[PDB]
């Protein structure tokens, strides 16, 4: 069933498991007409499809064209990431397709579920997690990859960059999602702690710069203090 | 005018005939029930004083054969048996009308809530959802299993419906997933009518004989399966026009029959909600909508 915090290092045992993330595939701006009306203008979108023992990051980028003449954007958009996904399963190594997709809004598991008919030992599951995945277009080289996309394109990334080579995976899925909430609860202030020493560099390769062990527990400790800030600032605590 | 005579009635019984019942007491001088009428399927149901646990009951029609019941009291219920010697069975009616001892099926001249409730129902049809051909007449009770049931445990007390799924791959054309799964039309016209059941009577009567079972009985998964038969046809774009306009008499004459208290266990909310409101045929069942709001607004 639902994969919640009971159940979290289920994510970093070796039973292959992909999230997925829809929140940014349907991206508009709202706008208003010569007449005073309102209209939407859609821009690039992305599938975030995340294996979270590995950081490998399967990008989807969705092309404006996709939503041509199509009517119920919204909806499409659930049932557009459910073939994507599938095509995905499909396009992979049997050894390499995962056992479990956990979705992260429910309303992505009918569509998934329907398209993945013909993989019934792939179990199709929510969460009880609020996880900060719509915050990806906030790192800036996914954002340009989107943005500049003139056509449909898969792009491959590792979201943990090197650090597997000195921490495990939960620890590494624990700083994303730290990253990730602060720049989704405040990000100018997330993206300045981030790059605020312009000697720490982001290596061509990489998406995030180049820290050591002592300057990450530095970064986490000012990323925990903005998340509870703005949780003041907010609340008024 | 056809007839249903009893050995006796040595336990304590609630009987029922359709839509009524009559309660007859340990030992009462009680032999049958006549007058019933000619040209329908029936069923003669049973309720113990005792054990109110299992009602259970017999489909017939009295044109394919003498039917009569009597009570085993080593498997403890009322049975349902052919006769195949007319001369002794013509004879016992007879015998029988003569000293008043079989209740007269009690049915108004006006009435049709029989006729509309069994309308697309076949004694034929009934013999292929519940297996045992040896006899021309078709036992069901509350606790038998649909074959859905079963796939999610003995086969030969199954109740044989037609497996309805709607995230399956008999309902969902490769490549169509999106439009099959909010459009239910070509599962419905294709797989189902012309496929499965050839005609839209053959559906209606499966649907029929589902309600029945599940108020009758409190079959549980009979009331599923009403239920997928009615949600299938709901959720499709495209029905053939009379098949709607039979649909709202079918339902309605169901939610007219249905104990208002038994509302609360044999309507599943989300399905009429669904259906009345939100589906693509919210607009066509104008009859049965009317009489959901004035009957059972609760529920919507
Ligand atoms: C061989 C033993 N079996 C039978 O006599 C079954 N015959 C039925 C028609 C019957 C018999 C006696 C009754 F009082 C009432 C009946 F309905
Ligand atoms: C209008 C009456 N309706 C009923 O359900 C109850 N009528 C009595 C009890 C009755 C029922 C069935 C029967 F075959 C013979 C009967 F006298």
């Amino acid at each position: 069933g639902a994969m919640n915090s009971s159940n979290y290092a289920e994510l970093f045992n070796n039973d292959i498991k992909l999230f997925v993330d829809d929140t940014n595939v349907y991206r508009v701006t709202v706008h208003k007409t010569f007449e005073g009306n309102v209209a939407t203008k859609a821009i690039n979108g992305c599938i975030f499809t995340l294996n979270p023992k590995t950081g490998h990051l399967f990008l989807k980028i969705i092309h404006t064209s996709v939503w041509a003449g199509q009517k119920r954007l919204s909806q499409l958009a659930k049932w557009k990431t459910a073939e994507e996904v599938s095509a995905l399963v499909r396009s992979l190594p049997k050894e390499e397709q995962p056992k479990q997709i956990i979705v992260t809004r429910k309303a992505m598991l009918d569509p998934l579920e329907v398209h993945m008919l013909d993989f019934p030992n792939i179990a199709i599951r929510p969460t009880e997690l609020r996880l900060p995945f719509s915050a990806a277009m906030s790192i800036d080289k996914l954002s340009d990859v989107v943005m500049k996309a003139t056509e449909p394109q898969m792009v491959l990334f590792n979201i943990y960059d090197d650090w597997l080579d000195r921490i495990s995976s939960y620890t590494a899925f624990s700083r994303l999602t730290l990253l990730l909430r602060a720049l989704k609860t405040n990000e100018e202030s997330a993206k300045m702690i981030l790059l605020s020493d312009p000697t720490i560099t982001i290596k061509s390769y990489h998406l995030w710069p180049s820290f050591t062990d002592e300057q990450w527990i530095t970064i986490e400790s000012q990323m925990r203090d903005l998340i509870l800030t703005e949780y003041g600032r907010k609340y008024n605590v | 005018m056809n007839t249903v005579p009893f050995t006796s009635a040595p336990i304590e019984v609630t009987i029922g005939i359709d839509q009524y019942s009559f309660n007859v007491k340990e030992n009462q001088p009680f032999h049958g029930i006549k007058d019933i009428p000619i040209g329908h399927v029936h069923v003669i149901h049973f309720q113990h004083a005792d054990n109110s646990s299992m009602r259970y009951g017999y489909w017939f029609d009295c044109r394919m054969g003498n039917f009569y019941i009597q009570y085993d009291p080593k498997d403890g219920l009322y049975k349902m048996m052919e006769e195949r010697d007319g001369a002794k069975f013509e004879n016992i009616v007879h015998n029988f009308k003569e000293r008043q001892m079989m209740v007269s099926y009690p049915k108004i001249d006006e009435d049709d809530t029989w006729y509309n409730l069994t309308e697309f129902v076949q004694m034929d049809k009934i013999r292929k959802i519940v297996r045992k051909d040896e006899n021309q007449f078709s036992y069901v009770d509350s606790s038998m299993t649909t074959v859905q049931e079963n796939e999610l445990s003995d086969p030969a007390h199954s109740l044989n419906y037609t497996v309805i799924n709607f995230k399956s791959r008999e309902a969902i054309r490769p490549g169509h997933e999106m439009e099959d799964f909010l459009d239910k039309s070509y599962y419905l016209n294709t797989v189902m009518l012309q496929g499965i059941f050839k005609n839209s009577s053959n559906y209606f009567g499966e649907l029929q004989f589902a309600f029945l079972n599940a108020m009758f009985f409190g079959n549980y998964g009979s009331s599923l399966q009403w239920h997928a038969m009615i949600e299938l046809i709901c959720s499709s774009a495209t029905v053939p026009k009379h098949m709607l306009d039979k649909l709202d008499e079918i339902l309605y004459y169901q939610i007219k029959t249905l104990p208002e208290q038994y509302s609360d266990i044999l309507l599943n909310e989300r399905v009429w909600n669904i259906c009345l409101y939100s589906s693509f045929q919210k607009n066509s069942l104008h009859n049965t909508e009317k009489i959901m709001e004035n009957k059972y607004p609760e529920l919507l």
